[PDB]
């Protein structure tokens, strides 16, 4: 058996969120609040245990079960797993507040220590972008590279109600020196024309 | 009230063996089977095994066969899971969860884990967080290559609180974690003065203060 | 294998035979042909189709019985219940083992007998016109075309009208 | 030999009764969390391993016999009779057995205590004028302290005698401390009496009586009880084991020696091949 | 002595396959321990069963013994206790100040109470009094409570019960 699941649904309070799982072969849905033991949310693909609100629901159709949360509150934001023994990949339910913004890009050259570490890490930062669904395509010597960038996005800040990302990829010491100019090409929803910020040593 | 109370956090060394315990309360241990589920730090739940209380028959994953042993002390309503030949990858939170079937069926095929323990953080590793500067505006610190996830980053511990963004740690093919913390600074203040970032790592017990 | 037909003087099965269980392969001037014998196959299948309903008619219906799993330790009565159940289980396991062994032995003997019966029936049709070569295959001593062969398989082989030619071919 | 099971109990053609958290005796006595099982009937009572008791700590001498005969009767149909307890307080309860928000007791048992400052020698009777057996479940209260014994029952040592034309059964309650169960050191002992048609029941007690409220209509039939954690399913099967329902097309099975219905016979062998063909001699 | 349900006790002891006896610390307050008799001569003097404790009155009183032992181990414990039936009422009150004691041994799940009687019995080895031997099995996580106001032949410990291939046979071979 292998379980599959749609990951990282970013939703606002008061809406409906649908999470999927496709058992290849009794699926149960658990929720893990941040820093707390998992909790049983529904069993038998439909039945809800004692203590959960009626907004949680499950629906099995053939070999694909789905979990629906309606009018979700603050406590419903957590990570959700399906179980059948094997677990699901996981699906983070964040909170979303509406605040239009535009990314602010900064590029920080690698330090000398990681060059001698044999692991030269190049990072690019986008600060205060609202959608959080933007994907940034890295580019080295104006050539795209994939399978190396690692992306990290902070949560929603009540002060600003926007999001920040730091994308980072690593190269070998020989591979780092050979490359001429480093950058990361950003594709954004709130920002129309893609922005380039590059740098070179010197 | 039904409760599962687990042992305290364990810090071991690779190649050792660890024993986690789960004391049940509010019901009889032999009425319910007991599953053990691990969670690596930020890598999702992973089913470890299942003990059939009242007859002692087990079921482990092929990944854990031979090096995990589950037992029940029915006198004290306790269950024990010992993991031998500890590796670095075994650093995780372990949960005991209660499953229903013990007679006629193996419970975990048909029933959910309706009651969980608080879990114990079995950490078998130690690695120092290497700190690097980040300057070109904005400036930050890159924390790299530490195994146990809980690491805090401050800036003089009272200086910088707004404009600082703590990106949660990210994996690596080597199995070590890395994060970054960057703060915007007024363009005049970037050249006149620099700040110091304090990276605190309790499991490796390392506190590194570095500038820019 | 009491008659030595199957795994005996036949010496080989026919994986190309899918029409039935027992059959003929003929070779004459026209060319090699193959057919299956429906009567013998049907007889063997009929004798095999049951063979377990005729001893264990069906499952009897049991509703309330003794307890067979015990938590505590009582003593005499629990010992007696355990003993009774163990005795019943051992006796029924022996019954199953012996029944299956006997049925398998009889099935093997039955199919061997059907093969031998087909061989003997064919040999009796060819009174003096054919000779048994010993490998389960008959040498017929005259012009025997496909109509002749299908008459042999039919069971209406007219041995009288080939007797002179066959006898002349055999004894010169 | 049928050596595998689907793992689920088919709910047809047999009237299965899944006992959620209730044992047969707990549903019989009338435990609060067993109130949903009143007047239930079954062909097979499936008793889960997770069942627990949540009422006054009781004890059934010859527990196996009562469980067996109640399971065989195949019904929990309880007919309330008019018992006349004169001079005693009825409907006693305790905080160990919380029905609703307040104290309570078994719903099929009547805890009689002293009224005012006296406890008369109860002497009641019920005739069996119907043509079925009646099952009467009564009890005897064992208090923890002599002070409690005299505070509930003015006598220093009561006794309970329940008798019919053919048999009698007398219990002398004792006073002593017992292991702490659900906040109490006192116990109930559960006894039963079967009144055959045309017989009479006489209850004579001078203290420590947990009287019946009526009778359970006994029956004869194809009913039984099974201990299994297999989940019930919507499906057809004639043979039920604790491992679930199994097909009875094969004559023998190796799943479980505990069976119900038109089941195959249990054998120790995991496989028995029956030849349905001839000796296999392949080419070459 | 006399064992009600002697066959059951013999069967379960034989099945356990061991006589391993673990002495427990029982606290009998206000009674005299290690009673003995001249019918059971251990050494040159009077004695008793080595696994049983004959408790008599101390001074001129016999308090209501109420002791407990929890089973915190993961094996069953077998407790062998007894009830003394005296021959004469004078002997009953001389050993036990009460005119009629009783012995109740109980666990969370079961209880077992014996009312000793006083009467003359056939003369066996110089005595008309008897011991009645009862047993209790305390499963793991259970508790044993012994409440007696007289006529108690208390246990000294427990026999470690086991499961296995053991049995008993009557044979002179
Ligand atoms: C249908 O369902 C039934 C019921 O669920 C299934 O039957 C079970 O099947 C499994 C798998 O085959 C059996 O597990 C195997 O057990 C053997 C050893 O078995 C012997 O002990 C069994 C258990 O005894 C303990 O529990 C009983 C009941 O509580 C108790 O009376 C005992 O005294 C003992 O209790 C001790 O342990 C308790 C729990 O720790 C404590 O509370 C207690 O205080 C004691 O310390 C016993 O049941 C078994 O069989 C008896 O009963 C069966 C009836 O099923 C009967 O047929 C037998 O003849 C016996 O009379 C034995 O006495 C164990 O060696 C196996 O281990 C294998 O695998 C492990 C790794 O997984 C390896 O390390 C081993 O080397 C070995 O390879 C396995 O665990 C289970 O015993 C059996 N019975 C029950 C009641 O569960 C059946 O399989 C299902 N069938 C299908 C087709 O689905
Ligand atoms: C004859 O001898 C027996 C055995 O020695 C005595 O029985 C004991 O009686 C005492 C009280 O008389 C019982 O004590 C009570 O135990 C309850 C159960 O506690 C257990 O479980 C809890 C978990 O729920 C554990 O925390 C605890 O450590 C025990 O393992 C307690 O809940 C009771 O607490 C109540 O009273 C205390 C008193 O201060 C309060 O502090 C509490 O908050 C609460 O209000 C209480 O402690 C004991 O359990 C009995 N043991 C047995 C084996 O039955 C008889 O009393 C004695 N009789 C005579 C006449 O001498
Ligand atoms: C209720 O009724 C019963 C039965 O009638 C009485 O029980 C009898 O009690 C008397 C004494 O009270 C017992 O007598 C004793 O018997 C002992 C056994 O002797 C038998 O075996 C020896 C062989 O060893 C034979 O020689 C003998 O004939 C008997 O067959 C004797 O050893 C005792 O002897 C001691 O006392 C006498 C007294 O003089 C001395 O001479 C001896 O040397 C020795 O010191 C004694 O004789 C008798 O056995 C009991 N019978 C039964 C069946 O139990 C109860 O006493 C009575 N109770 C009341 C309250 O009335
Ligand atoms: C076989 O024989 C039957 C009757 O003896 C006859 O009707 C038939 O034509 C023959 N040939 C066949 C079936 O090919
Ligand atoms: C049970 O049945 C009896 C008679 O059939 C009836 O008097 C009683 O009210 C019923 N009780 C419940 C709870 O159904
Ligand atoms: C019997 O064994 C127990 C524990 O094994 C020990 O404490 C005791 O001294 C032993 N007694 C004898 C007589 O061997």
């Amino acid at each position: 058996s292998v379980l599959t699941q749609p990951p990282s649904v970013s939703g606002a309070p008061g809406q409906r969120v649908t999470i999927s799982c496709t058992g290849s072969s009794a699926v149960h849905w658990y929720q893990q609040l941040p820093g707390t033991a998992p909790k049983l949310l529904i069993s038998g693909n439909s039945n809800r245990p004692s203590g959960v609100p009626d907004r949680f629901s499950g629906s099995k159709s053939g070999t694909s079960a789905s979990l629906a949360i309606t009018g979700l509150q603050a406590e419903d934001e957590a990570d959700y797993y399906c179980q059948s023994s094997v677990f699901g990949g996981g699906t983070k339910l964040t909170v979303l507040g509406r605040t239009v913004a535009a990314p602010s890009v900064f590029i920080f050259p690698p330090s000398d220590e990681q060059l001698k570490s044999g692991t030269a890490s190049v990072v690019c930062l986008l600060n205060n972008f609202y959608p959080r669904e933007a994907k940034v395509q890295w580019k080295v010597d104006n050539a795209l590279q994939s399978g190396n960038s690692q992306e990290s996005v902070t949560e929603q800040d009540s002060k600003d109600s926007t999001y920040s990302l730091s994308s980072t990829l690593t190269l070998s010491k020989a591979d780092y020196e050979k490359h001429k100019v480093y950058a990361c090409e950003v594709t954004h929803q709130g920002l129309s024309s893609p922005v380039t910020k590059s740098f070179n040593r010197g | 009230q039904v409760q599962l109370v687990q042992s305290g956090a364990e810090v071991k060394k690779p190649g050792a063996s660890v024993t986690v315990s789960c004391q049940v309360s509010g019901y009889t241990l032999t009425s319910y089977g007991l599953s053990w589920v691990r969670q690596a730090p930020g890598q999702g739940l992973e089913w470890v095994g299942w003990i059939n209380t009242y007859d002692g028959q087990t079921k482990y994953v092929k990944k854990f066969q031979g090096r995990v042993t589950m037992t029940t002390h029915t006198g004290t309503n306790t269950a024990y899971m010992e993991m031998k030949s500890l590796r670095s990858d075994d650093t995780a939170v372990y949960y005991c969860a209660r499953v229903e079937g013990v007679r006629g069926v193996m419970g975990f095929h048909y029933y959910p884990m309706d009651v969980w323990g608080q879990g114990t953080m079995v950490t078998v590793s130690s690695k120092g967080p290497s700190v690097f500067p980040l300057a070109p505006a904005a400036l930050g610190c890159l924390v790299k290559d530490y195994f146990p996830e809980p690491v805090t980053v401050s800036w003089n511990s009272g200086a910088l609180t707004s404009g600082v963004h703590t990106f949660p740690a990210v994996l690596q093919s080597s199995g070590l974690y890395s994060l970054s913390s960057v703060v915007t600074v007024p363009s005049s203040s970037l050249g006149t003065q620099t700040y110091i970032c304090n990276v605190n790592h309790k499991p490796s017990n390392t506190k590194v203060d570095k500038k820019v | 294998g009491l008659f030595g037909a199957i795994a005996g003087f036949i010496e080989n099965g026919w994986e190309g035979m899918i029409d039935g269980w027992y059959g003929f392969r003929h070779q004459n001037s026209e060319g090699t042909g193959q057919a299956a014998d429906l009567k013998s196959t049907q007889a063997a299948i009929d004798q095999i189709n049951g063979k377990l309903n005729r001893v264990i008619e069906k499952t009897n219906e049991k509703f309330h019985q003794i307890e067979k799993e015990f938590s505590e330790v009582e003593g005499r009565i629990q010992d007696l219940e355990k003993y009774v159940e163990d005795t019943k289980i051992d006796l029924w396991s022996y019954n199953a083992e012996l029944l299956v062994a006997l049925e398998n032995q009889h099935t093997i003997d039955l199919t061997d007998s059907e093969m031998n019966k087909l061989f003997e029936k064919t040999r009796r049709q060819l009174r003096e016109n054919a000779e048994d070569m010993g490998n389960g295959c008959f040498k017929i001593y005259h012009k025997c075309d496909n109509a002749c062969i299908e008459s042999i398989r039919n069971g209406t082989y007219d041995h009288d009208v080939y007797r002179d030619e066959a006898l002349n071919n055999r004894f010169q | 030999v049928q050596s595998s099971s689907t793992g689920k109990i088919c709910n047809n053609p047999h009237r299965i009764l899944d006992g959620i958290d209730c044992t047969l005796i707990d549903a019989l006595l009338g435990d609060p969390h067993c109130d949903v099982f009143q007047n239930e009937t079954w062909d097979l009572f499936v008793e889960r391993s997770k069942a627990f008791s949540n009422c006054y700590p009781y004890d059934v001498p010859d527990y196996a016999s009562l469980r067996s005969l109640v399971a065989s009767s195949g019904t929990l149909e309880f007919i309330t009779e008019g018992f006349t307890w004169t001079g005693v307080t009825q409907n006693g309860g305790s905080n160990a057995c919380k029905r609703g928000p307040g104290s309570g007791f078994f719903s099929r048992l009547n805890w009689l205590t002293k009224s005012g400052s006296t406890y008369p020698v109860l002497n009641v009777t019920m005739p069996n004028n119907d043509n079925f057996d009646k099952l009467y479940i009564w009890g005897v209260h064992h208090p923890s302290t002599n002070q409690e014994q005299t505070s509930l029952y003015v006598q220093a040592s009561g006794r309970v005698t329940v008798s019919t034309r053919r048999s009698q059964q007398t219990i002398i309650p004792n006073i002593g401390s017992r292991p702490w169960v659900r906040g109490l050191s006192s116990r109930i002992s559960i006894y039963w009496t079967i009144v055959k048609p045309g017989d009479v029941l006489v209850i004579n007690s001078n203290g420590n009586l947990i009287a019946p409220r009526g009778y359970f209509k006994m029956r004869t039939g194809k009913s039984s009880i099974m201990r299994s954690d297999a989940p019930i399913d919507t499906c057809i099967s004639e043979c039920i084991t604790p491992n679930g329902s199994i097909p009875n097309d094969k004559p023998f099975q190796n799943v479980n020696k505990i069976t119900y219905g038109a089941c195959p016979k249990y054998v120790k062998q995991n496989t028995l091949k029956l030849a349905t063909g001839m000796r296999n001699v392949p080419e070459k």
